[PDB]
RNA sequence: GUUACUCCAAAGGGUGUCCCUGGCCUUAGACAGCGG
RNA sequence: CUGGGGAUAACAGAGUCGUCUCGGGCGAGAGCCCAUAUCGACCCCGAGGCUUGCUACCUCGCUGUCGGCUCUUCCCAUCCUGGCCCUGCAGCAGGGGCCAAGGGUGGGGGUGUUCACCCAUUAAAGGGGAACGUGAGCUGGGUUUAGACCGUCGUGAGACAGGUCGGAUGCUAUCUACCGGAGGUGUUGGCCGCCUGAGGGGAAGGCUCCCCCAGUACGAGAGGAACAGGGAGCCGCGGCCUCUGG
RNA sequence: CCCGAAAACAGGCGGCCACCGAGGGCCCGGGAAGAAGACCC
């Protein structure tokens, strides 16, 4: 129950750490708050 | 009477000149009010358009205000307000206007004037809209 | 500004012919026509010893990203009715064994998650869907509508409700017309 | 205590002498030197005020020790000279409320009157720490009430930053 | 199903008028230590402003006891309604009413406490709750 | 704050006496079926039957008490055909033809009638009607029809009113229309036991009521019933706005409203005042008549359920505009008791 | 935005677009691909 | 008691926002490790005027009243109901955020209470504004006018931003406003009847449970879902008198 | 779904009279309507 193929298309996302907004996975300022901290998305739980 | 084809014309430059030939004496026609056009975002126009509709006197609602949701209306209402639509001339002046959606069989194969300093050639930026969609979105028929 | 008179130029291949009346882009090749309206102040579009030339005589950047957009987009024409276009999708379940069926305009999917109801994708005019085992081919002169058609098909299957780490059951791109899918 | 919107303006008179004000407190900030006092660096990072400023003791308090817990951990004490330039004199005063009758306040604080374009702290470095200087210049900026702007200097008085930042 | 072996809950057709608001006092029919209880609820119900809760045949109260024996003395049960007093129509037009007001003490789950109910009982609560026809010789 | 919802409806306001008693019709349904999509009659009294369940839902299958309404419904006539087109805001009616031979008694109704118009001037307005139907123009056909309340001895005035017709094509609705114009109509021609109906009619009457009545306010504290403002609301409003807003509840006129109430199930025509079971006949009549009324003689309907109006009313007739999904069967349900014994 | 005043919200961010400057690269540079 | 005063307090309004409530910037750090899932010091920048104060522009015979009952309407800074995003999101659940104000937000106990506390239900039992909405609408429990008692202070007469018992609630609607009912004029001759339907109003509907899907997916277990599909009720709205009751 | 030709472009249609008189109202016997008026037979 991996599945890579699913993963590429479900887990290829930024996060904005101030709004909470996805982002593409290139950029590197947020859509809506110009925030520059963008963290990928959690691919592995995190705690 | 002076007929006019308002497609392709901006509303607010062919309203100021109506007002002026009704206020002079003249009797007007407006045939195609549904293609004139307003120019800007069309976000900002409709948000203006229905809070213009949804204004209503809180103690009883047939005392207006009264703003329309069709295109000939919206027009004929545009030239109301160029008006000193308060006295005696203003209103004998818009009692001498009417307006029309589409081209009825009265004024078929006729002659057709078009106002030149309104005209969207004129125009640079493309963001515009059209008094129909404008009423499409209000909820006239037409 | 940028320049002065920034000039794009197309060479059309062996057998397509290009129409250029009013805003229209007219695209004919071996197989099927193809319209686009293409307009913005100022710019230009007609033909030449064999070229499709754009053209502006004073632009701004957003004018040369305008300019640059619609060469892009008579290049898929021209290369879509010279060969077409062809995208690829594979479906994956751990659980719950789906079926998926091609009927008229419409993909259906049925015992996705278990669920007793069938799910329904669009296939939009002009586009081909085959199924080959767990895979799914769209193919067609349209780069558009394949796109489209196999983000319906996509779309069809999605969860909301759950943790997509452990449910990851749906049909998913992997290739869009040659270039695959990495993360 | 209250905002310093209320105390950042300097259209009061001066207020300082101790001999004739009565109830005044003392200084919460004693230290104003830090690092190696004898080094010879060679690049000068100074902050200069934008427009005219009191600045309070709490401030330049909290920007001292975030400075130099900054400068300490990634810098290390035998380089880094800091240097805090201005010390608070003006004492501020609160109306204790009766109302406004004998309206006249009794001391709770101190301020530093800055002008325009004076020099309010500085970093003395070598050529391979100026960007935890700079750091430190954000830092510091970041908790004043107006707004300020760095210099870079080098010996025999001249002004280099553009091309030291440039250089980086 | 689930879980059809054994169930406590029912369908009834009828759906009997609401007879008996809060502050009603109910004579306790089954063997237990209770002998008065009275309503200060009625389970599943939302009213409007000034409107009491009210019950009848078939439905599930939170009560109060008020004589009994002293373990049950002041605590605060579950019951169903068994008997009442006012009319109620059935299917075929023909109205219905009991002698008295009357209820059965149960758990929440529906599980009857005690182990036989003296006298007549209805058919619609009989059929909405299956345990208590049970444990009932008469049903109407 | 306590929250709670407003007292009374919105949305039948103003409520006012009805412009007129005949009710008028506002929309139509569309029915494939090309029929005449109506039709209207007089209450005469309510009674209940005992039958088999056919709606779904649990006790489908179950003998159930039913109450009903029954509607005395003798013929219509078809008196005339009425063309409309397109306008520039809406529908504009174009052209009429009335039939030559009309009953004496309709003058008490249309005081002025034509007087020569004999059946070939009446063939040629036809011919016209036919040609302009033909040409294109014409977007809509209706049949204009009156009532004949002297075959039961209720009245001598008729009611005039116009109905539409079912479908789409123009030329199949005139082809329907000139079939039935100059001839009667009764209600099995039109209507199917088992459908549901929509009914219209004017309300029973009250006069002037207070808000208690009228939009149900609470009556008032026992020291206010004791002030003098017991049945009075008590307060029309805030400081600002000045002024009473109309939404404040008031007094005045309660009943005589028009009203539509939708999904009545027709449950059985009869005829000449007598009911088919299995073998026999019965007479609906309850012993002794109908009170307020008398003795049903002609054609009349059971409408499951209760209708607007008084007793001697015209009522209107509609099939289903709003109909639900889960329907019943269109056919007669199964029927076990009916109800003649005295109804006072 | 269409406000001389009587009667108009910031610290902090965006190179969104139009401009003035200064260094490092540029006959092959910033990637884009075949390989070590 | 008289004469006066908004030159001067109590109150509603107006101004202001120290205080208050609601936010934000940077980042000390806490979080197995990991700044920003969650929590965020010290300093610095603001919004609102529903919390209290400050001032004395308006009003000294406008109405001076708190609370409760009744009745209407508005905002969102969202408790539930519809839809989504991140998670230190296995499922069931939790935590934090975005859109969204169409509908709902109740019944009781002690106290004059608003508030707060408690009980049983509940999908949840959100909060604010409208002269702290509403006394020419009701009530009059509270708010120390005149009578009286206790304590304390005072030589005393007396007093108490202390307690306790008792203690007058007026009005024939001039104008406008709203609810409903009638008579005229006009619409270029008058009259009968049938229609169109500009424009206005609407919550006319809103919500819960049960069965089945299924003891299934998920999961070490224990626990424990969803789409579709079938039934019943509660609140709200509009009608009717066959049945049942008054 | 309810109100709605005073919708000032103040409407459409069929028919009657007119350019003595179509038609209406009061009066009379009543009620399914109703504070006076209005509505209905
Ligand atoms: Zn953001």
């Amino acid at each position: 129950a991996r599945f890579p193929e699913a993963e590429a298309r479900i887990f290829r996302k930024l996060v904005c750490m101030r709004c909470g907004a996805t982002n593409p996975w290139g950029a590197k300022k947020c859509r809506k708050c110009g925030y520059k901290g963008l963290r990928p998305k959690a691919r592995e739980p995190r705690g | 009477m002076r007929i006019i084809n308002a497609e392709g014309l901006i509303l607010g430059r062919l309203a100021s000149k109506v007002a002026k030939m009704l206020l002079e004496g003249e009797e007007v026609v407006i045939v195609n009010a549904e293609k004139a056009i307003i120019t800007g975002n069309r976000e900002d126009i409709f948000a203006k358009y229905k809070q213009r509709t949804e204004l209503r006197t809180r103690t009883n609602p047939r005392r207006g205000p009264f703003y329309p949701k069709r295109s000939d209306e919206i027009v004929r209402r545009t030239v109301r307000g160029m008006l000193p639509w308060k006295t005696d001339r203003g209103r004998k002046a818009f009692k001498r206007l009417k307006v029309y959606v589409g081209v009825p069989k009265e004024f078929e194969g006729k002659e057709f004037e078009t106002i030149s300093e309104a005209h969207m050639s004129r125009l640079a930026t493309p963001k515009y809209v059209t008094v129909g969609e404008v009423a499409k979105f209000l909820g006239g028929k037409f | 500004p940028v320049d002065a008179w920034i000039r794009e130029e197309i060479e059309i291949p062996e057998g397509v012919e290009v129409t250029v009346e009013g805003n229209t882009v007219k695209v004919k090749g071996p197989k099927g026509e193809l319209q686009r309206e293409l307009k913005y102040p100022g710019v230009q579009i007609f033909t030449e010893d064999g070229k499709v030339v754009i053209y502006k005589e004073f632009p701004r950047k957003k004018d040369v990203a305008i300019v640059r957009t619609f060469k892009a987009h008579i290049n898929n024409m021209i290369k879509g009715v010279t060969e077409g276009f062809k995208y690829r999708l594979k479906v994956v379940y751990s659980h719950f064994p789906m079926t998926v069926k091609v009927q008229g305009d419409e993909v259906v999917i049925e015992n996705f998650l278990g669920e007793k109801n069938p799910r329904r994708a669009k296939i939009l005019p002009g586009v081909t869907v085959k199924v080959k085992g767990s895979e799914i081919e769209v193919e067609g002169i349209d780069k558009e509508a394949v796109g489209q058609t196999a983000a319906n098909i996509e779309q069809a299957t999605r969860i909301t409700k759950w943790d997509r780490r452990v449910f990851q059951d749906g049909i998913y791109i992997v290739e869009k017309a040659g270039k695959p899918i990495k993360f | 205590l209250r905002p310093a919107k209320i105390d950042r303006d300097v259209d009061k008179p001066a207020y300082t002498r101790r001999e004739y004000i009565r109830g005044a407190p003392g200084p919460k900030i004693t230290i104003f030197d830090m690092g190696n006092l004898s080094a010879e660096f060679e690049y000068e990072v100074s902050l200069h005020a934008e427009q005219a400023m009191q600045i309070r003791q709490n401030a330049l308090e909290a920007i001292r020790i975030q400075v130099n817990r900054y400068l300490q951990k990634n810098v290390g004490r035998s380089n880094y000279h800091f240097k805090i330039r201005v010390y608070p004199f003006q004492v501020l005063r609160e109306n204790p409320m009766n109302g406004m009758r004998r309206p006249f306040g009794k001391p709770i604080g101190l301020a530093a009157r800055v002008r325009k374009d004076q020099k309010i702290l500085t970093v003395w470095v070598n050529g391979q720490h100026l960007k935890f200087a700079l750091g430190a210049m954000h830092r510091a900026k970041m908790k004043l009430p107006y707004s300020a702007y760095y210099r870079i200097y080098d010996k025999e008085g001249n002004d280099v930053t553009t091309k030291v930042l440039s250089t980086m | 199903a689930k879980k059809g072996a054994g169930a406590t809950r029912g369908i009834s057709p009828v759906r009997p008028t609401r007879a008996l608001p809060i502050g009603a006092y109910l004579k306790v029919a089954d063997n237990s230590g209770a002998k008065v209880i009275q309503i200060i609820g009625v389970v599943g119900y939302k009213g409007t402003r000034r409107r009491l809760a009210a019950a009848g045949v078939g439905d599930m109260v939170v009560a109060t006891v008020k004589k009994g024996r002293p373990d049950m003395r002041h605590q605060v049960v579950r019951a169903v309604v068994v008997r009442q007093r006012k009319e109620y129509r059935r299917l075929d037009g023909m109205r219905v009413k009991f002698e008295d007001n009357a209820a059965a003490i149960v758990t929440p789950e529906g599980v009857p406490r005690g182990t036989e109910i003296r006298g007549a009982i209805a058919r619609e609560a009989a059929e909405r709750w299956v345990r208590l026809g049970s444990i009932a010789s008469i049903v109407l | 704050k306590i929250h709670r919802p407003r007292r009374g409806s919105l949305a039948y306001s103003p409520r006012k006496r009805a412009k007129s008693i005949v009710p008028r019709i506002r929309s139509w349904p569309k029915d494939s079926e090309v029929r005449m999509l109506g039709f209207a009659g007089y209450k005469a009294g309510m009674t209940h039957i005992l039958m088999i369940d056919d709606s779904p839902g649990l006790t489908k299958g179950k003998e159930i008490f039913v109450p009903v309404t029954i509607v005395e419904v003798p013929p219509l006539f078809v008196y005339g055909i009425r063309a409309y087109k397109q306008g520039y805001l809406g529908l504009e009616t174009a052209t009429e033809v009335w039939f030559h031979d009309l009953h004496k008694n309709v003058a008490r109704r249309i005081k002025t009638l034509p007087k020569n118009y004999n059946e070939e001037a009446f063939q040629a307005k036809l011919g016209q009607l036919e040609d302009l139907v033909n040409d294109g123009e014409i977007a809509d056909v209706r049949l204009l029809v009156h009532t004949q309340p002297w075959l039961i001895g209720l009245k001598k005035k008729p009611e005039v009113m116009e109905y539409a017709i079912g479908g789409d094509d123009v030329k199949a609705k005139f082809d329907y229309a000139k079939e039935k114009i100059g001839k009667e109509l009764r209600a099995g021609e039109v209507l199917h036991e088992g459908e549901l109906l929509d009914v219209i009619a004017v309300t029973k009457g009250k006069g002037t009521q207070g808000p208690v009545k009228r939009w149900g306010v609470k009556v008032q504290f026992h020291k206010a019933q004791r002030a003098g403002k017991g049945r009075h609301i008590g307060n029309l409003g805030p400081w600002h706005p000045a002024r009473v807003m109309w939404t404040v509840p008031q007094a005045g006129q309660m009943g005589f409203h028009h009203r539509t109430e939708f999904n009545k199930r027709l449950i059985a025509i009869g005829e000449n005042g007598k009911l088919v079971l299995d073998g026999n006949e019965i007479e609906i009549t309850p012993k002794g008549g109908f009170p307020h009324y008398g003795i049903v003689r002609s054609d009349f309907l059971m409408i499951e359920g209760t209708i607007p109006g008084s007793f001697k009313r015209i009522i209107r007739v509609r099939p289903a505009i709003r109909p639900p999904k889960k329907k019943p069967p269109v056919e007669r349900p199964q029927i076990t008791y009916v109800s003649r014994e005295s109804k006072q």
